[PDB]
RNA sequence: UUUGCUCCACACAAUAUAGAUGGAUACGAAUAAGGCGUCCUUGUGGCGUCGCUGAACCAUAGCAGGCUAGCAACGGUGCACUUGGCGGAAAGGCCUUGGGUGCUUGCUGGCGAAUUGCAAUGUCAUUUUGCGUGGGGAUAAAUCAUUUGUAUACGACUUAGA
RNA sequence: AGAACUGGCGAUGCGGGAUGAACCGAACGUAGAGUUAAGGUGCCGGAAUACACGCUCAUCAGACACCACAAAAGGUGUUAG
RNA sequence: GGCCAGCAUCAGUUUUGGUGGCAGGAUAAAUCCAUAGGAAUGUAGCUUGCCUCGGUAAGUAUUAUAGCCUGUG
């Protein structure tokens, strides 16, 4: 749906004469602005508890910026999705260098491989794979193998102009 | 009758890789390969020629001949201090490719002028060597 | 550019061959297309086979000659690509046309003078490495076109020529490097250098 | 999900010296030489040294990676076939008309003939081809035997005598005549 | 020299226009050697002539010219807009035409 | 049929142009590989080097390029001549020999340019044709009518006629 | 074939949907300049052979609402769960 | 002062660039510096087994003859 950022956001229910302050709950959310992360707030609280947002409130809202965004990381994803004929959950793991790429890879891997769109998607956790070796998918391993190196064969350099006069060469 | 089996010799992504950069804020600058993310991305980083440690994608960078050690991984500082110790620098200014770029970034600055005087010495030049060119 | 751009059939793709042609008559370029015959198409033999035996059927059933016409030739099969591409029936249309020429191999003129490429067309910078794709030459004499073994021989014996050509150039500028080093580190030669010369 | 590199290895032998340059193998080894074109592929040869030879796949599919091994293979069988050779034996097979079969020329070109088979009149022919040589098997009845350095060419000349014997219009359970290949292997003994 | 040209080749492309309208008071320049709107930002004024010739002499000559300039950039990759003194004839669509370098800015 | 035709030369007139305005600047082949240089045991060879675009190479100064002088070179180039050779895919063009002659901005001199008035394409290309002159060369045929019948609705076809 | 509410066509051109009464955008005095809608930008054809991550190779692939159809059932093709 | 233009200074509308000063947030997050602790795709060192004279591996071993991670400042 957008490149992300990803919001803390608190609410809660309107006070009332004999419940003045009501109990306060936080959602971490994927959005690309504030308007559709309060937005999407209110559509799991709703999923999860009595209230509207006609009858409660937002009390804040906050973005949250990636820890180490240059330190490489082995994100595990969890996720419930919807299919044409079912819905499922599903755990992938993703490896990039904030959360906020890896949630924008995996709403990309979703719809590429079981076309699935935004609306049809619940991020359930995304978590840093704090040690190797609890890291399970295979395409992920594969990058963890010491001193890994590969080449890149096959090179396509871009032409400037619709004519060339040498012929080109895809060394590398 | 020894064997004799061709090579193909790539460049390599990797530690310590030096690449140069094409796109963007950076773009003519060299930095090196950290991490490596998938087959797609590596982290990248600079310091020497302004680069800011970064995630980027391989298609928008090319790699250089140059290698250098360097720990997986490694912090700016320690980039910093590795490089300088294997003096990248001087060694990518050697050669042909740097030397290619600077020749052109030259031509493109010469003055109107200058240009007239780089027709009068190719007139100069071209006299002496179309004579060497005909006598042997 | 130039007054007249000599393309190398072999190693581009038709359409995309066809697709640049077509603009630049439009835009007034003359074109000429050489080696026809060494175009490439995407897909196995066999899908061209059939694609082109699916052209092969329609006719005008009163008449088939009225009806769409079948040229079974390198050149011809890639020039009905290019015409498509271009408004044929205008006058415009026919103008950017006739700055147009393909030819299966490389005949005089053209054959001394110099042809380029056009790497957004070619195949080896194209197809992913893997993908199948078909011969012109070879598509071609499977449907009719009758002259692809004396093209064939043509060319070998162009081909030895100008590598003699190419072989004498070559001596050539060996020498002249040879000169223009004999030359080096005088006065003038150290000047150029630091005008980007 | 692509491999980011998967690779294979190729012995060799103390005879042999394989060679190859774009894709292009040749092997040659005390039995001859043989040559094949892998330009249709796209692997990586690599020597480590005179008896070894790496064959890999870069950021390779299933399908990619999944002919690396038959790469591995044809190489191999020149290697082998450039030493041991190759020999397929086939025995003759009927239940009634003697199948006879012999080598006939014309044009100097080697034919496998075979006559009478099922009864029929009709003569059947094979070519031999180049590189496999023919021994009707003495001391074994209704053998023949095509033994050379390239299991294709062999494996091959075998499978089309086996192939001009079929039986038409007939239970083929029941009519069970023909020529069969019956012992793969090779030419050089106690190997 | 051999060289005296003070402009720069280009080419008449099209009229402005949708897939089934063209507007002949705008026709559109392909300037050798631009290829981006920045690139065409520095032609953005300059003068265009298209040089033609007649069977009737004139004012003295058997040349004419069309005059216009260079009004705005056209798209991602350097074609450029112009309006003339009277919209060019459309049998043009592929000819040449000249671009000046006045008036200047250097 | 009132001196006709053709090739070459310039001349006058017309006529037109799908669009000159420094140069279309020649291996082949491969792309999971090559070009170039070099050595050698001449090979799927050793060693070196390059690419990351033509952003090149070549040309390029002089009344749109005038008139002139000298020097250093012996080089470059234009033009017409002449020597030997190559090219048949549409060769109709390429290379080579030798004398001649112009230019040379390789370097150094003398003279000129204004008033086209602060811009006005400011005219420098190449197409086809017509008509005189005179330098080479050449000196028919087809059709109607007649006729044959291997042909035919008419035309057409096919024969024949000093 | 027959009702309900609204909006339309009929009475209405203009841009888009190649084409089309009703869909999408938008409703019309004569014109200049600008910006957009819906819909597009390989070439036809104005406009990126643009960037990015996956997926797919079809001996009748597929390719954009209305719309110019396909189903049960199967695949040790390949992908991710 | 008829016809058509060029430039300059302005006005209306618009389009495309350069550049100066500030505000906010975890008073951005990082890098950097300091500091404590840590582990491994384990850096030096050590051990042991082959092995063309020290190279390989499989142990040990947490800054050593590389470094990284995490928290607090
Ligand atoms: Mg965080
Ligand atoms: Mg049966
Ligand atoms: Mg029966
Ligand atoms: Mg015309
Ligand atoms: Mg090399
Ligand atoms: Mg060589
Ligand atoms: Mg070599
Ligand atoms: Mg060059
Ligand atoms: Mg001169
Ligand atoms: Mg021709
Ligand atoms: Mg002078
Ligand atoms: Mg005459
Ligand atoms: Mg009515
Ligand atoms: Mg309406
Ligand atoms: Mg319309
Ligand atoms: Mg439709
Ligand atoms: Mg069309
Ligand atoms: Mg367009
Ligand atoms: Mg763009
Ligand atoms: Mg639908
Ligand atoms: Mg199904
Ligand atoms: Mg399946
Ligand atoms: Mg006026
Ligand atoms: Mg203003
Ligand atoms: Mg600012
Ligand atoms: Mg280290
Ligand atoms: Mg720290």
């Amino acid at each position: 749906m957008a490149h992300f950022k990803e919001y803390q956001v608190i609410g809660r229910r309107l006070p009332t004469e004999s419940v003045p302050e009501p109990k306060l709950f936080r959602m971490r959310i994927f959005a690309s602005n504030e308007v559709i992360a309060k937005s999407r707030y209110w559509y799991f609280l709703q999923k999860l508890h009595k209230v509207k947002k006609a009858s409660g409130e937002i009390v804040s809202i906050n973005q949250i910026n990636e820890a180490h965004p240059t330190k490489v990381k082995n994100f595990g994803v969890w996720v419930r999705y919807d299919s044409r004929s079912g819905t499922h959950n599903m755990y992938k793991e993703i490896r990039d260098v904030s959360r906020v790429a890896a949630v924008e890879t995996l709403y990309q891997d979703m719809a590429a491989r079981h076309r699935a769109r935004f609306r049809s998607i619940h991020i359930l956790k995304v978590a840093e794979i704090e040690k190797t070796a609890d890291v399970k998918r295979q395409y992920v391993k594969q990058f963890l193998t010491k001193d890994l190196k590969f080449p890149l064969p096959h090179r396509v350099q871009k032409s400037t102009k619709t004519f060339s006069y040498k012929r080109p060469s895809t060394f590398y | 009758t020894d064997s004799i089996v061709k090579a193909s010799n790539w460049r390599l992504v990797e530690v310590g890789r030096v690449v140069l950069i094409k796109k963007g804020q950076s773009a003519g600058k060299l930095a090196a390969i950290v991490e490596i993310i998938d087959q797609k991305k590596v982290l990248i980083d600079g310091p020497k020629a302004g680069v800011p440690r970064q995630a980027i994608n391989l298609g928008q960078v090319v790699l250089t001949p140059l290698t250098f050690a360097l720990p997986r991984g490694a912090r700016t500082a320690t980039v910093s201090k590795k490089w300088a110790a294997a003096a990248v620098c001087e060694k990518w200014a050697a050669s042909s490719w740097a030397k290619k770029i600077a020749q052109r970034e030259r031509r493109a600055a010469l003055t109107d002028f200058e240009r007239f005087q780089v027709m009068v010495l190719r007139k100069q030049k071209r006299y002496t060597v179309k004579k060497a060119l005909a006598k042997a | 550019v130039e007054p007249v751009v000599v393309i190398d059939g072999k190693g581009h793709l038709v359409g995309r061959l066809a697709s640049v042609v077509a603009k630049q008559l439009l835009n007034g370029q003359k074109i000429v297309v050489v080696r026809a015959e060494e175009l490439n198409i995407s897909g196995e033999f066999f899908r061209n086979k059939l694609k082109y035996h699916d052209f092969l059927r329609k006719a005008t059933a009163f008449n088939k000659t009225r009806g769409p016409f079948h040229f079974r030739a390198p050149s011809r099969i890639f020039y009905k690509a290019l015409r498509g591409m271009v408004s044929h029936k205008t006058a415009r249309g026919k103008a950017a046309l006739e700055r147009l020429k393909v030819f299966e191999g490389i005949p005089p003129p053209y054959d001394k003078k110099k042809r380029v490429v056009v790497p957004q067309a070619l195949r080896v910078l194209r197809l992913k490495p893997g993908r199948k794709y078909t011969t012109l030459g070879k598509l071609s004499t499977s449907v009719g076109w009758k002259y692809e073994d004396v093209v064939a021989k043509l060319e070998a014996k162009r081909k030895v020529s100008s590598a003699e050509y190419y072989a004498k150039k070559r001596a050539f500028t060996k020498k002249v490097a040879s000169a223009n080093a004999t030359a080096a580190e005088s006065d003038v030669a150290k000047q150029l250098a630091a005008l980007g010369y | 999900m692509k491999y980011i590199q998967t690779e294979q290895q190729i012995e060799v032998p103390e005879g042999v010296t394989v060679s190859i340059k774009s894709r292009i193998v040749k092997v040659v080894g005390p039995r001859g030489t043989l040559t094949k074109n892998l330009k249709h592929i796209d692997v990586t040869f690599t020597k480590v040294n005179n008896q070894l030879i790496k064959v890999a796949v870069h950021n390779g599919g299933r399908k990619h990676v999944a002919a690396l091994r038959t790469v591995k293979s044809l190489v191999d069988n020149m290697i082998t076939g450039v030493t041991k050779g190759y020999k397929y034996k086939m025995r003759y097979v009927y239940a009634h008309f003697p199948i006879n079969v012999n080598i006939v020329e014309k044009d100097g070109a080697k034919f496998i003939e075979v006559r009478n088979f099922l009864g029929d009149k009709k003569i059947r022919n094979v070519p031999v081809r180049d590189g496999v040589t023919i021994e009707f098997s003495t001391n074994v009845k209704d053998e023949i035997v095509l033994s050379g350095n390239s299991v294709e060419d062999v494996s091959q000349n075998a499978a089309d005598l086996q192939q001009i014997c079929r039986v038409r219009n007939k239970d083929i359970r029941k009519f069970l005549d023909g020529i069969y290949v019956s012992h793969k292997g090779f030419i050089t003994e106690d190997l | 020299a051999e060289s005296h040209r003070l402009y720069v080749k280009g080419k008449h492309l099209s009229y402005q226009r949708s897939k089934r309208v063209n507007n002949p008071n705008v026709s559109l320049i392909k300037i050798e050697g631009v290829a981006t709107p920045q690139d065409a930002q520095f032609y953005l004024g300059k003068r265009i002539a298209y040089v033609y010739r007649a069977s009737k002499e004139v004012r003295g000559s058997k040349i004419r010219v069309m005059w216009g300039k260079v009004t705005r950039t056209h798209g991602n990759s350097g074609v450029v807009r112009a309006t003339f003194r009277n919209n060019l004839p459309a049998k043009t669509f592929g000819a040449s035409v000249r671009i000046f370098l006045y008036p200047s800015n250097i």
